[PDB]
C-alpha cells in the first residue's frame, strides 16, 4: 500500500538536527524498504529525489525512529524556482520510560534481556526493538 | 503554583505543579513522598520535567536529554514508576 | 534509591482510601502526600512488585465491596434503581480516584503485565487470576457490571420502564435517580473500545423503545 | 530565555523554570508560592554564591547553564529570625555501576 | 586530479562475491570521496550513475581494499542493447602479510598495538588502517 | 576441479594438487617423483582411510572437501614388505590465544 508513485518528476532535496546517525530509508515502487546513505549529526546533503516518493527517517544502529519536518515521514514536493526541498530531520518525544530503555538496549545483549531482574512484560518491551515493518502496518 | 516532592533521603523537590502532573503516576497519586526515590534521581526526574517543558515543540534544536548511566537504572525505575 | 514496601501497610491504606473512595480529597491531597507515597513504594518495589499481592486484594476487596454493595440491592430491589445506580457511582467514582491513585500500579504493574481480553478468551493467560489484570478503575467497573448490573437487570429495567410508562401517565417520579441508572448502564462498559453501549441498548434501549410504542398507541 | 534551576537548601530543592531576565526577588515570590516563605526570609545564591534581590538570573544563570535537563543550583539558605542558615544538604549518591555496565 | 567528469550522460549498472560487506565509495567533481550503501556478502544492486564518472570499492568495517572487475577503479560506459554493465566487487590476492595484519588490525584495539610482542616496524605497518586517501594519493 | 592435498606420512608431508577426476595411482606417481617409492609400496589413505589404486580421488577428495587453503590429509604409509606401516604424526598444537586475542 505505501508504495512509491512513479511519477519520473525530479525532485531535489536538503536532508540531520539530532545526535543520532540518521539513516534514511526509501520505500520502492513495489513496497519493499531500500536504505540510503547515513548522516551523522549535525550533517547536511543535496540528494536527488522524486515527486511523490515515500521516505522515512531512522537510527542506523538500533532502528529508532526519527522524525523529519517535525513529522514520522517525508515526501517531496515541487521545486519550485527550482529550490530543493528542505528535510529537518530531528528527535521525536521519547518517553521517559523509552528514554530509559534505550540505554538497557545499548548495554545489555539481547541473551541476558530475559536475566534482568523485572516482570515479564519489560522483557517483551526489549525484545520488542523498533521494528520497522510493524511501524508500516500502524502507518496503513 | 507548585507540588512538593520528597526524596527518600528527605529532600524536599519543589516543583511547578503542572511540571509534577506531566507524570501519569503523580498525575494518579500535594507534597507527594517518595520513600524509593533519592535526591539523585528525583532532581533528574524534575530536570527531565523541565527539559520535556522547555523543549518540547521548541524552536532552538532539541538536544540529547543528558542521563548519567548510574541515575540512568534509578531513574529508568523512576520513569517506569513515573510513567 | 528505589526499594520495596510491603503490601501489608500499601494495600491496607488503599483498601482505606478504595472505601472513602466515595471523595477525592484523599486523593488530592492525601493521595498524593501519604497514599500513594505507600502504594508507589510498593507497586514496582525494586527487587520485586507485590503489585500483583496488590491487585489480588484489590480485587478481592473490589468484589466485597461490590457485593456488600449488591447484598444492600438484592434484597431492596425497589431501591434497585437508587442505590445499585448510586452505589454505582460511590463505588465508580471510587474507580476514578482509585485510578488517580492506582495510575502508577495501572502503568507500571497491571499494563506491563497486561495480557489482552482476547488472548484470555482463546485460552491464554497470566492476569485473569481473578479478574483480568485491568486498570484499578476498569476492573472495579467490570466488577460492578458483573456483580451489581447483570445480576438486577430484570428488575432495574422493570423498574425504570415502569417509572417512565407512568411519566407518561403523568406522574413525576425520581427524574435524577432513573437518569443516574440510565447513565450506568453507559459507564459500566465504557472501557469497552468495540462498542462501549451495546449493553446500554441491548439492556435497556430495546426494551425501553418496545414500551414507548405500546404507550403512545394507546394515547 | 528560560533557565531551569534547582533552588537548594538544605534538604529543599525547587525545580523551576524563571527567565533569564527575572529576577531574584521574583524568583523569591516563586519560592514563597512553593515553601511558604516570605522572599526576604530567602537568601538565594546562585549556585552557592549568594544573590542580591534585584539581580537578573542573567547576571550566571543562561539558558544554557541553567538548562532544562541540567538546572543551575540556586543555593538558598532561609532566615532563622535575624540571619540566614549556613547555605544545601548535597543530593544523595547513585550506587555503584553493575559488573554489566 | 582523479574526480568524476560532468558528462550528464547516463549509465545503468549492475553491482558482490565476496564473504565481506562492501563499501562502494564515488570520487565526486571535486575529487572528495562520497561513500554509497553498502553490498552485504554475495548481494546486488542494479545502479544508475554517469559516464565517465569514478568508482571504487572498500570494506564497510575496516576499510579494506576491494577490486571491481579485476581493477582497483571503475568507471561506466554506454549501454549498448540498453544492458546494464556488470560490476563483479572481489577481493585482490592480498600479501599473506596484509592478510596477517588484517586479522591482528581487527581483533585488537589499537592502543595495544605498542605493546605486541612483534619487531617495531609491525606497529608502523599496523598502523595503517587501510587509508583511502593514501591510496587516492597512490593512485595519483 | 583440482583437489588440494596434504600426502601424510609420519612425518612427512607432500602439499599438492591432483583432479577430482585423476587417481590414487596417479597420486602415487606424484608421491614416487617426489619421495622416490614405487605405487605398490604406498597406501594412501583419504586421510585416514585405505584408497584403491584404481579410485578417483573425488571417491572423498572433492575441491570443497581437499581445498587449496584447507586441503584434505591424504594419509600415506609406506610398506613394509607385503604389509604397510601404521598409517601420520599430527602437526604440532599452536600456543594458547594471548590475552588481547
Amino acid at each position: 500500500v505505501l508504495r512509491s508513485v512513479n511519477s519520473r518528476e525530479p525532485s531535489q532535496v536538503i536532508f540531520n538536527r539530532s545526535p543520532r546517525v540518521v539513516l534514511p530509508v526509501w520505500l520502492n515502487f513495489d513496497g519493499e524498504p531500500q536504505p540510503y546513505p547515513t548522516l551523522p549529526p549535525g550533517t547536511g546533503r543535496r540528494i536527488h529525489s522524486y515527486r511523490g516518493h515515500l521516505w522515512l527517517f531512522r537510527d542506523a544502529g538500533t532502528h529508532d525512529g526519527l522524525l523529519v519536518n517535525q513529522t514520522e515521514l517525508f515526501v517531496p514536493s515541487l521545486n519550485v524556482d527550482g529550490q530543493p526541498i528542505f528535510a529537518n530531520i530531528t528527535l521525536p518525544v521519547y518517553t521517559l520510560k523509552e528514554r530509559c530503555l534505550q540505554v538497557v538496549r545499548s548495554l545489555v545483549k539481547p541473551e541476558n534481556y530475559r536475566r534482568l531482574d523485572i516482570v515479564r512484560s519489560l522483557y517483551e518491551d526489549l525484545e520488542d526493538h523498533p521494528n520497522v515493518q510493524k511501524d508500516l502496518e500502524r502507518l496503513t | 503554583m507548585y507540588v512538593k516532592l520528597i526524596s527518600s533521603d528527605g529532600h524536599e523537590f519543589i516543583v511547578k505543579r503542572e511540571h509534577a502532573l506531566t507524570s501519569g503516576t503523580i498525575k494518579a497519586m500535594n507534597e507527594v513522598n517518595f520513600r524509593e526515590i533519592p535526591s539523585h534521581v528525583l532532581s533528574k526526574v524534575c530536570m527531565y520535567f523541565t527539559y520535556k517543558v522547555r523543549y518540547t515543540n521548541s524552536s532552538t534544536e532539541i538536544p540529547e536529554f543528558p542521563i548519567a548511566p548510574e541515575i540512568a537504572l534509578e531513574l529508568l525505575m523512576a520513569a517506569n514508576f513515573l510513567d | 534509591k528505589p526499594r520495596v514496601v510491603d503490601f501489608d501497610e500499601t494495600w491496607n491504606k488503599l483498601l482505606t482510601t478504595i472505601k472513602a473512595v466515595v471523595m477525592l480529597e484523599y486523593v488530592e491531597r492525601a493521595t498524593w502526600n501519604d497514599r500513594f507515597s505507600d502504594i508507589y513504594a510498593l507497586c514496582v518495589a525494586y527487587p520485586e512488585p507485590l503489585g500483583e499481592r496488590l491487585y489480588t486484594e484489590t480485587k478481592i476487596f473490589l468484589e466485597n465491596h461490590v457485593r456488600h454493595l449488591h447484598k444492600r440491592v438484592l434484597e431492596s430491589e425497589e431501591q434497585v434503581l437508587v442505590m445499585y445506580h448510586r452505589y454505582w457511582e460511590e463505588y465508580s467514582k471510587g474507580a476514578d480516584y482509585m485510578d488517580c491513585l492506582y495510575r502508577y500500579l495501572n502503568t507500571q504493574f497491571i499494563k506491563k503485565n497486561k495480557l489482552t481480553e482476547a488472548d484470555l478468551q482463546y485460552g491464554y493467560g497470566g492476569v485473569d487470576m481473578n479478574e483480568p489484570l485491568m486498570e484499578i478503575g476498569e476492573l472495579a467497573l467490570d466488577m460492578w457490571r458483573k456483580l451489581m448490573v447483570e445480576p438486577l437487570q430484570a428488575i432495574l429495567i422493570r423498574m425504570l420502564l415502569r417509572e417512565i410508562k407512568n411519566d407518561r401517565g403523568g406522574e413525576d417520579p425520581n427524574q435524577k435517580v432513573i437518569h443516574g441508572v440510565i447513565n450506568s448502564f453507559v459507564h459500566v462498559e465504557q472501557y469497552k473500545k468495540k462498542f462501549p453501549l451495546k449493553f446500554y441498548q441491548e439492556i435497556f434501549e430495546s426494551p425501553f423503545l418496545t414500551e414507548t410504542g405500546e404507550y403512545y398507541k394507546q394515547e | 530565555m528560560d533557565v531551569f534551576l534547582m533552588i537548594r537548601r538544605h534538604k529543599t530543592t525547587i525545580f523551576t523554570d524563571a527567565k533569564e531576565s527575572s529576577t531574584v526577588f521574583e524568583l523569591k515570590r516563586i519560592v514563597e508560592g512553593i515553601l511558604k516563605r516570605p522572599p526576604d526570609e530567602q537568601r538565594l545564591y546562585k549556585d552557592d554564591q549568594l544573590l542580591d534581590d534585584g539581580k537578573t538570573l542573567g547576571e550566571g544563570f543562561t539558558s544554557q547553564t541553567a538548562r532544562p535537563q541540567a538546572p543551575a543550583t540556586v543555593g538558598l539558605a532561609f532566615r532563622a529570625d535575624d540571619t540566614f542558615e549556613a547555605l544545601i544538604e548535597p543530593f544523595s549518591s547513585p550506587p555503584e555501576l553493575p559488573d554489566v555496565m
